[PDB]
């Protein structure tokens, strides 16, 4: 269950 | 939400050429210059054989972390391109899960020396022989057959730009949400790369664009590759393997 992708989109 | 999802104006289309191009420079993760520069540095035949006898799993590893660091510079590439970030995070997903792997196929070609027929991997230049640990030969061989034929094109840095941001922003991927949007972004993107093409007298590389089925058959092949793989070494994948890699190939 590894979600990366959502915290990559939200850092800015 | 963003000028590209309704009808741009020439000077509007000119503009996104160039935010393209940018966004690409940004985050190309190598240099070209970098990557020509160390095709005379090839692996020897005794370094060719140290890669040979590594083990299936730590080879695996090690491939693995590779194409995750590359992912990562496509991620960054498309929270930069003009109006991916307005898409709605479900979108922006789906099209990430669909495209990424895409790019870093096409953006390879940088690293491919068809004079001796050797990609960049750790440092040096080397034939597909140096991935033989890998047991998944029928891939690697389209890869590289992949990497030459674009490799033919003579692509410039701004055509890779423009080209790999039309593979991303892809509105036939299922599961978009907002298609109508990814419709106009794509329309105004096909118009940017085909105005450089233009303008620069090479539309004749349109029709040696390869087939989307290409790129979709070789992320078909990886994942099949992958699940073979994962039945042999199910420990190796959910303990060294990346977390984003998985996220993108397996499901999580
Ligand atoms: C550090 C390193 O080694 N880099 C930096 C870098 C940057 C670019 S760039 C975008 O800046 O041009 C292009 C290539 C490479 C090269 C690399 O990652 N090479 C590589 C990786 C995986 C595979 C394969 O997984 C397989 F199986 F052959 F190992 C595969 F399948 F993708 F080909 C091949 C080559
Ligand atoms: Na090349």
């Amino acid at each position: 269950k590894h979600k990366i992708l959502h915290r990559l989109l939200q850092d800015s | 939400e963003n000028l590209y999802f309704q009808g741009a104006s020439l000077t509007e289309i000119e503009h996104l050429v160039q935010s393209v191009c940018k966004s690409y420079r940004e985050t190309c993760q190598l240099r070209l210059e970098d990557l020509l520069r160390q095709r005379s540095n090839i692996f020897s035949r005794e370094e060719v054989t140290g890669y040979q006898r590594k083990s299936m799993w730590e080879m695996w590893e090690r491939c693995a972390h590779h194409l995750t660091e590359a992912i990562q510079y496509v991620v960054e590439f498309a929270k930069r391109l003009s109006g991916f970030m307005e898409l709605c995070q479900n979108d922006q997903i789906v099209l990430l899960k669909a495209g990424a792997m895409e790019v870093v196929l096409v953006r390879m070609c940088r690293a491919y020396n068809a004079d001796n027929r050797t990609v960049f991997f750790e440092g040096k230049y080397g034939g597909m022989e140096l991935f033989r640990a890998l047991g998944c030969s029928e891939l690697i061989s389209s890869i590289f057959d992949f990497s030459h034929s674009l490799s033919a094109l003579h692509f410039s840095e701004d055509e890779i730009a423009l080209y790999t941001a039309l593979v991303l922003i892809n509105a036939h991927r299922p599961g978009l949400q907002e298609k109508r949007k990814v419709e106009q972004l794509q329309y105004n993107l096909e118009l940017a790369f085909h105005h450089h093409l233009c303008k620069t007298h090479r539309q004749s590389i349109l029709a040696k664009l390869p087939p989307k089925g290409k790129l979709r058959s070789l992320c078909s092949q990886h994942v099949e590759r992958l699940q073979i793989f994962q039945h042999l070494h199910p420990i190796v994948v959910q303990a060294a393997f990346p977390p984003l890699y998985k996220e993108l190939f397996s499901g999580g």
